């Protein structure tokens, strides 16, 4: 399986291991005929013509053999950990290729330690099958073949086929320890990627941990955790540890068949003291290297697991997000929602009902609700980031889909509710947006969500390294880089997701102001629990559950009474 | 020093070790005594036929060997027989082999006939009996080592195990005793591939290097002290060769360690890129970074690549490649020293010798090639020993008293305070406020002036440089940590939701509130467990934040956890930012109002929430500007109450 699953990179380069196999066998005989020298000489030597030239002869032979095997398998060695390290890095290609390019619903289905130890540890694990796996389970293959075969010819098939009696045995044997060693290590892989996830999720929450004093509650259950795969390593233990012994039992019993039958044989005359050492080395090459061979099906096991684990998740389908046919109309100013019914994959429920939304040319949009009602639903709508069940966006008269990928993410401006930063300087993330910016664009930005001053705290203005996620910048100044960073695009369409709930109201109207200058006649979707900003659209849905409870401006909103008519009189008498 | 450790960590199982190594050499003397069988078996019962002869009778006449079935005493003829080419002779009476003409030159001639075939067979049938009886002698002393290399495999299956989760646990203990700074300077992944991907490499060094290396010592010990027992002089070649071996392994080293180091930290930094990549997956496939982001990871991918290829030469000309020169050499010794000895036919005395040795060196190459195996692994572990100790001994680690202390008065303090993270970003100066148990709010619309600051500096996240806090006269520098931690609470700006079901958020993974802290939820939250389907003990929210659930929900989740715990300070960050709605954030201040029953520190940048604040800060650029409450407006406040309405 792990063959059948390796082999398509074997079918890619068969001009690199094709040349290696023609090399091992040309090692394998050459260092396979000093047995058979040895043999020979020590049969002179008894018979006291060991001459002095014969000396020499002998010397010399296996002082060529020795350099010809060291060179002729070097080239061996080389090119086959060379191909383990190539099918690595091409494994990893691929992995990252697939896990980008592939929509939000995936990510709740699959872990991000899980993801990352099935990049790390499952190519290291197939890089070392690939190489060393391969390498033992081909040459020891061949080697054993060839020794069958020489000892039969030019030694004998009787003492040859005798101690291949439990041959059999180990046959059964090394099937029944793959069967179960193949489940262990695709549970051992699993139970890295578990790891790997309890110790990203109690690093990342620290201060959620320190604040509450759980430290030790903690170490409790990382404990607890550990104990649990000391015990699953000690499951595979007694396994292993009960397959070894059968494995030098076995190897024990065709070293003595062979031995006790060779010197019956010699009683018979069949075969001299020479012989009889020829085919005692012969046979402590072929069978005792065996030792190494639970090792190598813990390698070979192991690289199966973590390849399937690496094919398993190499072809997911990437869910329903995909250019169908590109329809190629560049942006209608039209975004008419006929009927959306919408349902979260892990949801049973209609989150989104028939909503009858349309925004036309350049209009500014409120949608700000209850909690929970589906906003920001309403705006993965647009983005497409989850697969259309009803909706019906109706770009002009064309579906959502029909559309580039590409181009509709270039319309769209960005829905950051949660403030999402990257390592890097806070130019180089403001510039991470769109099309890696222009000279002073920067600057524009920056001066254009009220962040010019900012930098005189900042001890290094544009240049002051920005730290892992927000570390070295306030909340605010965070949300005030995301709107400089996604202002840089000047997208036709700009959608605004609480943007302004992590700073003051005096910059709240700085943004606003400046907002208002930047949008005048491009749609924007503006969602915010600040009902001020809302004040401003040709339309203004106030969202309840999976329906909008009412539809109108900032003034027809005032005069029907409902959810909007309560909620901007509170916040105005304070 | 890495090894030191390693030997510590090993000598806390002694018991296991030693056991274990007695086991397997049991196991290896047994098996080493076995080629004794086989010189004995030759030299006794093929070549007992050349030695003197004084029962075994063909043509009726001839007698029988010295030592053998049926010996009385009686000696008349003193036969011998001897070997030519494939035929052997029998001699009557009282060198070469040429060829009823056989003559010892060392001169006398006698007369010999050849032994025929079923004859020669005949002569055997006590050699079959002593062959019968030392295969079974040897068939049955392997079932004794059988049992004993079962037991010193499963021995040290355990003590490679334990020691690697001793390992882990010492290293999850230090990073959870490490500052905060820590944390906030250094990737994730980064500090999570340290201890989980690095540590994988010393647990192979422990699972399968150190354990083969033990037992080929052992096995390779047993056979140089039968190779002494055989020969004296040939043994000291023998000993000559261990240092070679020492010499492979220093010069693997010195041509490894780099280029191991290399990879190990690109590997570190492979771990954190993709973590950072996974994390913020949303801004990759809505900004169209994905080709500049899938360029950076194929520059840290190529790198690796070329350092494994700058590994991909030296283990190319080792391992068994280079084990087999060694083995030829030994074939070469075996014969010259062999043919050095026989020149005068002094070689005949070493033919079960000659194949003892050859059977020894059969023995002897496979542990080496066991050991030669894991040279690429012990310099890769020795990389992954120094990061992880390193990590293990570290100096700037604060010792915490994890004891928590019982309930304060609610007296926060702060005198004449100077904070500034990296020496010289002033966040902080002169900050100097009190409260007892009303509501102390610290506002400021410059969004960078300390508020966070302040709060995380009253945890002790970071050590404030100048002044002191003191809550009910107990200066925070008394350490402990915990109790610090334990009477007061907080919201944090950026919640962070852990896995597991809802109820296990708010609960926290906490023996103290029962299931009926439902309260707590009911408390602010409104018909969203009734909207999701099932109560919250029975809906895992998507692993790690509640992706499943929208931000304003996460920020109520978290809210309610901090009143699930009832601490005697509660803090707040921006607690009603993204559940700002008003229906449910005034059930948050109106149905769950603050009471005198907690001193609370509300933090915000919205005027509604802090209107009866009984103090209000300014803190503005570091420094106060404001002691007053909400009707002390006279300049400052009142523009930022003005624009709010
Ligand atoms: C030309 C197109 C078609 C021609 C035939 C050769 C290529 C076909 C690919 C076979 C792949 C397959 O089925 O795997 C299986 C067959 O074996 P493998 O896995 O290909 O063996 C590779 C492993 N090895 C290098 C150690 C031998
Ligand atoms: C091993 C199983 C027994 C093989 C028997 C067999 O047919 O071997 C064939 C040769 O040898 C071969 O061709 C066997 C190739 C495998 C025929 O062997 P045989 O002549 O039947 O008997 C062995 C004769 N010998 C000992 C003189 C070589
Ligand atoms: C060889 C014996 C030990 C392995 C388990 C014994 C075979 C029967 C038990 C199968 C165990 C699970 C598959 C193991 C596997 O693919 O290893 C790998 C073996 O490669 P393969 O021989 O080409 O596999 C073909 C059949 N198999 C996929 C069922 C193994
Ligand atoms: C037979 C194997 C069975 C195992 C012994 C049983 C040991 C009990 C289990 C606990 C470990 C203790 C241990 O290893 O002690 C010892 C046994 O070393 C092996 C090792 O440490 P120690 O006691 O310092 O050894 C010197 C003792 N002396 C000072 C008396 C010379
Ligand atoms: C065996 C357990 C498993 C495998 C462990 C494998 C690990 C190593 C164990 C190896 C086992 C042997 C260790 C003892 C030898 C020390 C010699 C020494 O320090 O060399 C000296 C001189 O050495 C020479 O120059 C020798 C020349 C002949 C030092 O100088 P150097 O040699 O130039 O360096
Ligand atoms: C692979 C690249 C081949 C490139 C091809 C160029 C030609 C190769 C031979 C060059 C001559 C050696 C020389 O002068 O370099 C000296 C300085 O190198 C060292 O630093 C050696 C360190 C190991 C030796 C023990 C030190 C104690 C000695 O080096 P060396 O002793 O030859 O070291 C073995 C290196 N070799 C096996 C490649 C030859
Ligand atoms: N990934 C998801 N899968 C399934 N349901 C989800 C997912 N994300 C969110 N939901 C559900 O969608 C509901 C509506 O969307 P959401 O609440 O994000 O917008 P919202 O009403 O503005 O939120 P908020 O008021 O907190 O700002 C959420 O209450 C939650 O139950
Ligand atoms: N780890 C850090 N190292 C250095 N400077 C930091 C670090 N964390 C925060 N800062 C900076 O130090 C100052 C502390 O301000 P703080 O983080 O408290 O913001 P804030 O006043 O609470 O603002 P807001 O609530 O409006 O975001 C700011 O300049 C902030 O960006
Ligand atoms: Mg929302
Ligand atoms: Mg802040």
């Amino acid at each position: 399986s792990v063959l059948k699953k390796l082999g398509w990179f074997f079918k890619a380069y068969w001009l690199r291991y094709t040349i290696a196999i023609v090399l091992l066998l040309a090692v394998n005989v050459i260092e396979m005929f000093p047995p058979k020298l040895l043999g020979n000489a020590i049969d002179d030597m008894k018979a006291g013509a060991f001459t002095a030239e014969g000396l020499l002869f002998y010397i010399g032979i296996f002082f060529v053999l020795t350099a010809a095997v060291y060179i002729m398998s070097y080239f061996w060695m080389h090119q086959l950990f060379g191909g383990a390290n190539l099918m690595e890095k091409i494994l990893r290609t691929k992995l990252m290729g697939h896990l980008l390019t592939m929509s939000p619903p995936f990510y709740e289905k699959n872990r991000t330690g899980d993801l990352m130890a099935r990049g790390t540890n499952d190519l290291q694990a197939v890089s070392l099958t690939t190489g060393f796996g391969i390498l033992t389970l081909v040459d020891s293959t061949m080697f054993m073949m060839t020794i069958f075969l020489t000892m039969g010819f030019l030694i004998s098939w009787k003492l040859t086929f005798a101690a291949i009696i439990p041959l059999p045995v180990m046959a059964i044997a090394i099937s029944l320890y793959g069967s179960k060693i193949h489940e262990r290590f695709t549970e051992a892989q699993n139970a890295f990627g578990a790891l790997n996830d309890r110790v990203l999720e109690s690093v990342s929450g620290v201060r959620v941990i320190r604040a509450y004093v759980q430290e030790t509650n903690d170490v409790r259950r990382f404990n607890e955790m550990t104990a649990d795969v000391y015990q699953k390593n000690m499951k595979v233990a007694f396994i292993d540890s009960l397959f070894e012994p059968t494995v030098k039992l076995l190897v024990g019993a065709s070293y003595l068949i062979g031995l006790g039958y060779g010197a019956f044989l010699v009683f018979r005359n069949e075969l001299t003291l020479g012989e009889l050492v020829s085919f005692n080395v012969y046979l402590g090459m072929m069978i005792w290297p065996m030792f190494a061979i639970g090792e190598l099906i813990n390698v070979m096991q192991r690289g199966n697991a973590s390849l399937d684990r690496v094919n398993e998740t190499l072809s997911y389908e990437t869910d329903v997000t995909d250019p169908k046919q590109p329809a190629d109309l560049k942006e209608p100013g039209d975004i008419v929602f006929s009927h959306v019914s919408f349902t979260y994959p892990s949801s049973t429920s209609d989150n989104l009902q028939d909503i009858s939304f349309t925004v036309r040319k350049g209009q500014t949009v409120g949608i700000a609700g209850k909690t929970g009602s589906g906003k920001t639903t309403i705006i993965k709508q647009l983005l497409r980031q989850y697969p259309p069940g009803e909706g019906s966006i109706t770009f002009s008269g064309v579906p959502i889909q029909q559309i580039p990928l590409d181009r509709l993410r270039g319309w769209i401006g960005y829905v950051p509710q949660d403030h999402l930063l990257f390592s890097r300087t806070v130019k180089e993330n403001i510039l991470y947006g769109k099309q890696d910016a222009t000279d002073k664009e920067v600057q524009q930005a920056i001066a254009e969500a009220h962040f010019e001053k900012d930098l005189h705290m900042l001890p290094s203005g544009l240049e002051t390294m920005v730290g892992e996620k927000g570390v070295a910048l306030s909340g605010g100044q965070k949300q005030r880089i995301s709107i400089a960073r996604a202002l840089m695009a000047n997208p036709e369409i700009l959608i605004l997701d609480q943007s302004l709930s992590a700073v003051d109201a005096k910059t709240e109207a700085a943004i606003i102001k400046n907002i208002r200058e930047n949008r005048k006649g491009k749609t924007t979707f503006i969602l915010t629990h600040r009902l001020s900003a809302v004040e401003h659209a040709d339309l203004i849905l106030v969202m309840d559950g999976g329906v909008i409870a009412e539809r109108g401006t900032h003034q027809e909103l005032l005069a029907n009474n409902g959810w909007y008519r309560e909620q901007y009189e509170r916040q105005q008498l304070f | 020093k890495i090894g030191k450790t390693l030997w510590r960590y090993a000598l806390l199982y002694r018991k296991l070790l030693i056991t274990a190594v007695l086991l397997l050499t049991v196991a290896v003397g047994a098996e080493l005594t076995g080629p004794f069988i086989g010189k004995k078996m030759i030299d006794d019962h093929i070549l007992g036929i050349e030695k003197t002869w004084y029962a075994v009778q063909f043509h009726g006449v001839s007698y029988v060997r010295e030592d053998r079935l049926q010996e009385p005493v009686s000696k008349a003829k003193e036969a011998h027989i001897y070997q030519v080419g494939m035929a052997f002779y029998f001699v009557d009476q009282a060198g070469n082999r040429t060829v009823g003409k056989l003559t010892i030159t060392n001169s006398r001639a006698y007369a010999a006939e050849k032994l025929t075939k079923q004859e020669l067979f005949q002569f055997y049938q006590p050699e079959i009996k002593g062959m019968v009886l030392l295969i079974a002698l040897y068939g049955g002393l392997l079932v004794f080592s059988v049992f004993f290399q079962y037991g010193q495999h499963y021995l040290l299956q355990m003590s490679a195990n334990r020691i690697i989760q001793k390992m882990r646990q010492d290293v999850f203990s230090h990073i959870q005793k490490m500052p905060i700074r820590y944390f906030d300077n250094l990737p994730a992944g980064k500090v999570v591939a340290r201890i989980t991907n690095d540590t994988e490499a010393i647990r192979d060094l422990y699972v399968t290097v150190l354990s083969t290396f033990v037992t080929s010592g052992i096995y390779m010990f047993g056979i140089f002290t039968a190779l002494f027992l055989l020969d004296v002089k040939l043994a000291f070649v023998a000993l000559a060769i261990v240092p070679i071996i020492w010499l492979w392994s220093v010069i693997y080293r010195r041509y490894a360690s780099y280029y191991n180091q290399k990879i190990r930290s690109i590997n570190s930094d492979i771990n954190a890129k993709m973590n950072e990549s996974i994390q913020g997956m949303t801004i990759i496939q809505a900004f169209r970074h994905q080709k500049e982001t899938m360029r950076e990871f194929e520059e840290l991918n190529e790198s690796h690549f070329y350092f494994q290829n700058r590994m991909l030469n030296l283990n190319s000309l080792m391992s068994h490649n280079l084990v087999n020169v060694i083995r030829n050499l030994a074939f070469v010794a075996l014969i010259w020293h062999f043919g050095g000895a026989s020149l005068n036919a002094a070689g005949i005395v070493s033919i079960g010798v000659l194949y003892a040795f050859v059977d020894y060196l059969n023995r002897l190459f496979q542990p080496i090639t066991g050991i030669v195996n894991q040279f690429s692994k012990l310099e890769l572990a020795r990389v992954s020993a120094g990061r992880v100790f390193e990590l293990l001994e570290e100096k700037n680690t604060e010792e915490a008293g994890e004891p928590a202390k019982e309930r304060a008065l609610g007296r926060v303090e702060f005198r004449d305070v100077s904070f500034a993270y990296q020496e010289g970003e002033e966040v902080l100066k002169h900050i100097s406020f009190t409260a007892q148990k009303g509501e102390t709010v610290a506002l400021v619309g410059h969004t960078g002036s300390g508020k966070s600051s302040i709060l995380n500096l009253l945890f002790r996240f970071y050590d404030a440089q100048k002044g002191d806090v003191l809550i009910d006269g107990k200066s925070i520098y008394n350490m402990s940590r915990q109790e610090l931690r334990s009477h007061m609470g907080i919201v944090l700006q950026d919640p962070y939701l852990f896995s597991g079901t809802i109820g296990s958020n708010v609960s926290l993974d906490d023996e103290r509130m029962t299931e009926e802290e439902i309260k707590n939820a009911l408390r602010q939250v409104g018909a969203e467990p009734l909207l999701k389907k099932l109560p919250k003990g029975i809906n895992e929210p998507v692993i790690e934040k509640g992706s499943t659930l929208s931000s304003g929900e996460r920020q109520l989740i978290s809210f309610a956890r901090a009143l699930a715990f009832d601490p005697a300070i509660l803090i707040l960050d921006q607690a009603t930012a993204h559940i700002d709605t008003e229906t449910e954030a005034v059930i948050q201040k109106a149905l769950d109002v603050v009471k005198q029953g907690r001193t609370t520190f509300v933090i915000a940048h919205r005027l509604s929430t802090i209107r009866n604040a009984d103090q209000i800060l300014v803190l503005d650029k570091g420094e106060i500007v404001e002691r007053g409450n909400h009707e002390e407006l006279m300049a400052l406040e009142g523009q930022y109450y003005q624009m709010y309405e």
